[PDB]
């Protein structure tokens, strides 16, 4: 069930509310200002980290369970989005259809969006690709 | 005692010439006269033999930067105030009062700058990121120290010679004790 | 606009990690229990 | 600011501003009227020593995370860490500031250690001039025994010879 | 008086 | 409404003097005057910045320097321009500027 | 200067030719226009420049430069004018430009 959320139900849930859209209208008392703009954030692929840990410092540095049970700390990984970002503009010409374009500031990079705690012996925690030495060696009981 | 005294490089000072002065006339008529309404609303001035600047006010308020004595800055008020009278106007001399006296010297040693902030610390305030010096503020005399790496002092905010003077020799122990190899 | 500023990651990290610490989850009540170390088969 | 330099994780200026758009003048002079009224309250109520918390260089907080953001190992930190320590020594380069003196004895670690990581890499990374970061190492070759830690080129980890001339 | 910005779904 | 500067050159003041003989002369009025004269100096404004490739640059020292009405005035001496290469000496040269903000 | 001549050039043939509507909406005569070009390009050759083919106060034969300026800058002494579409008229010989890089010290 952790494999399938990790691997699937993720990016479904980052692309079920993935655009994000706000209309700023003219509000022009006079023609001068007729142009309305269209500020689209968009989210693409999500990304997920190996098993990690921040400190007060900000040095990061990869957490294994072992660690993070003795120093009382979350076995998490990190999340990041691709997010676009879109610029619209549209002369605001009563009556006449309002016509979007881009202005070509389309600037896109991943952004961290949260912690997702990782249960332990899944794809993405330390200990399924480990061995039986491997676990002996990280102090993980076998 | 201290074997070296600093020297003075600028001192800022104001004249009251008492009366109202139209900027555009004297920025035609004088030689260096820069006047840039939208920029800043006064005249510059400049001459050449004290190296000094006026500031030229619409009310007749003076003021003159770049002496390095205070009879530099008197000469200097005296010939501006003498082209503002061969321009045409009654720029009766008033008064003459020397607000900022900053004048650099060499204790030629380096200083470690960390532990003078961090001794007198209620005085000083190191911030290396913003400003390579720090900004040592004597509370008497009211003067203001830039301290440097290389031994280079800076001192300012005095009104006549002898608040400089002193200050330099109040900071000189306190500074002999900070020495770098 | 700063983007830092726009997406708040303590969101995301503040509820995962309290609706795992605490068995509650919203915002049912003892969905996430201690695990049981007494014996193996517990 | 103020909380991170008296927990002993202080951050730079860079990072506040990177979080808070705050022109640079009105912070400083924030800080300093911060520090002096929190210096009275500390007058006034409990006294509190210093020692060295309102530090104004503070570089050996910065060095882990700034090696963490290159994702260097552990011992090119701990040689940078102890080649900023000796860099207060050198009066060449006592009135750099504490990002471009972290940022060059990282780099000249990088060096020592032969880790891959070109000069254009750091200065994107910490937001330092490639050229600040060029001048400083040229600055800091002529110091390499001192900067260096003995110890590690006793055990041979490391070698002079790796650094590069200028 | 018009609303400046709205929301887009 | 454009800037006035070039009446104060060669084939300005040629044609400046020459519009006061067809004033004496009684063929021009003062508002056709100043109307050839701005359109004059619109037209050797708009066609000396298209067709042109020639380059300069001075080096001197300069003894009087003055900034009212939009206008930067210099009174630069002893000093050496070169052209595009050929170099004048020039013992007296006086500098009138302006902003490329329009008027009006 | 032959650019500043095909400059000078370019200048009295636009002049010509944009002033004649100006003379017909006055209603004066086309001998106007081409009497005034004749006197122009003589006083042009008389002026002998240009070849063709047709105590601290402010109070030609001149050496002058009229110009225009983008940026000036001011140092201590140095000034930097960065000058741009002007005409000079230095030592009587007529010249043109499109950029101008001026430094003098202030003393």
């Amino acid at each position: 069930s952790f494999n399938q959320f990790v691997d699937y139900t993720l990016q479904d849930i980052i692309c079920e509310d993935s655009t994000l859209i706000l209309e700023q209208l003219a509000q022009h008392t006079t023609e001068s200002d007729n142009i309305s703009r269209k500020y689209e954030i968009s989210f693409g692929k999500i990304y997920v980290t190996k098993p990690m840990v921040n400190e007060s410092d900000g040095v990061t540095h990869a957490l294994y369970p072992q660690e993070a049970r003795l120093r009382n700390l979350t076995y998490s990984s990190g999340l990041f989005v691709d997010v676009k970002k879109r610029t619209y503009e549209a002369i605001d010409v009563p009556g006449r259809e309002l016509k979007y374009e881009l202005i070509a500031e389309e600037s896109e990079g991943k952004v961290f969006i949260g912690r997702l705690p990782i249960m332990l012996r899944s794809k993405n925690c330390y200990l399924s690709e480990a061995t039986e030495s491997d676990l002996y060696k990280l102090k993980e009981c076998p | 005692t201290s074997g070296i005294v600093p020297t003075l490089q600028n001192i800022v000072a104001t004249v009251t010439l008492g009366c109202r002065l139209d900027l555009k006339t004297v920025a035609l008529h004088a030689r260096n006269a820069e006047y840039n309404p939208k920029r800043f609303a006064a005249v510059i001035m400049r001459i050449r033999e004290p190296k000094t600047t006026a500031l030229i006010f619409a009310s007749g308020k003076m003021v003159v930067t770049g002496a390095k004595s205070e009879d530099d800055s008197k000469l200097a008020s005296r010939k501006y105030a003498r082209i503002i009278q061969k321009i045409g106007f009654a720029a009766k001399f008033t008064d003459f009062k020397i607000q900022n006296i900053v004048g650099s010297c060499d204790v030629k040693f380096p200083i470690r700058l960390e532990g003078l902030a961090f001794s007198h610390g209620t005085f000083s305030s190191y911030e290396p990121e913003l400003f390579p010096g720090l900004i040592y503020r004597m509370v008497k005399p009211k003067i203001v120290l830039l301290i440097f790496v290389s031994g280079k002092i800076v001192l300012t905010g005095a009104k006549q010679r002898e608040e400089i003077y002193q200050a330099f020799e109040a900071i000189y122990p306190v500074l002999s004790e900070f020495r770098k190899m | 606009f700063n983007m830092k500023l726009a997406i708040n990651a303590k969101t995301i990290t503040s509820g995962l990690k309290y609706a795992l610490a605490t068995g509650n989850w919203g915002e049912r009540a003892g969905v996430s229990q201690v695990l049981n170390r007494y014996t193996y088969s517990s | 600011l103020i909380g991170c330099r008296r927990a002993e994780v202080a951050r730079t200026f860079k990072e506040i501003q990177s979080l808070i758009h705050v022109k640079t003048k009105e912070f400083g002079k924030t800080l300093n009227i911060m520090k002096n009224i929190l210096r009275g309250k500390s007058e006034d109520g409990f006294l509190k020593i210093d020692t060295d918390n309102m530090s104004g260089a503070q570089n050996l907080t910065y060095i882990p995370r700034f090696c963490s953001h290159l994702g260097l190992p552990m011992q090119v930190t701990t040689s940078a860490e102890y080649t900023a320590k000796k860099c207060k020594e050198i009066k060449e380069i006592a009135g750099k500031s504490p990002i471009t003196i972290a940022v060059v004895s990282i780099y000249l670690n990088i060096l020592l250690f032969q880790i891959p990581i070109t000069a254009a890499k750091v200065g994107q990374t910490l937001q330092v001039t490639e050229g600040t970061i060029k001048s400083g190492y040229k600055i800091l070759y002529e110091h390499r025994d001192k900067l260096v830690d003995p110890q590690l080129i006793a055990n041979g980890v490391v070698s002079l010879d790796n650094l590069p001339g200028v | 008086l018009r609303r400046k910005t709205r929301q887009l779904k | 409404g454009y800037y006035e500067l070039y009446r104060r050159s060669t084939i300005g003041n040629s044609l400046v003097d020459a519009l006061d003989t067809l004033i004496s002369d009684g063929r021009i009025e003062a508002s056709l005057a100043m109307r050839v004269l701005e359109t004059f100096d619109k037209v050797v404004a708009e066609t000396l910045k298209d067709n042109t490739q020639s380059k300069l640059t001075v080096k001197g020292n300069l003894d009087t320097y003055g900034f009212c009405d939009d206008v930067w005035t210099f009174i630069v001496k002893n000093c050496q321009v070169t052209v595009e290469q050929s170099v004048i000496s020039v013992d007296k040269l006086r500098i009138v500027a302006c902003n490329s903000k329009k008027s009006e | 200067n032959a650019e500043a001549s095909r400059v000078y050039e370019i200048i009295v043939e636009s002049v010509v030719n944009e002033v004649r509507e100006d003379f017909e909406n006055a209603g004066i005569d086309e001998q106007t226009l081409q009497d005034l070009k004749n006197i122009w390009q003589k006083k042009l050759t008389e002026t002998k420049v240009t070849t063709f083919s047709w105590d601290y106060l402010i109070s030609p034969d001149e050496n002058l430069m009229l110009c225009l300026y983008d940026k000036v800058t001011r140092t201590k002494a140095r000034w930097k004018c960065s000058l741009k579409d002007g005409v000079v008229t230095i030592n009587r010989n007529d010249y043109t430009f499109q950029k101008a890089q001026v430094e003098a010290e202030w003393v």
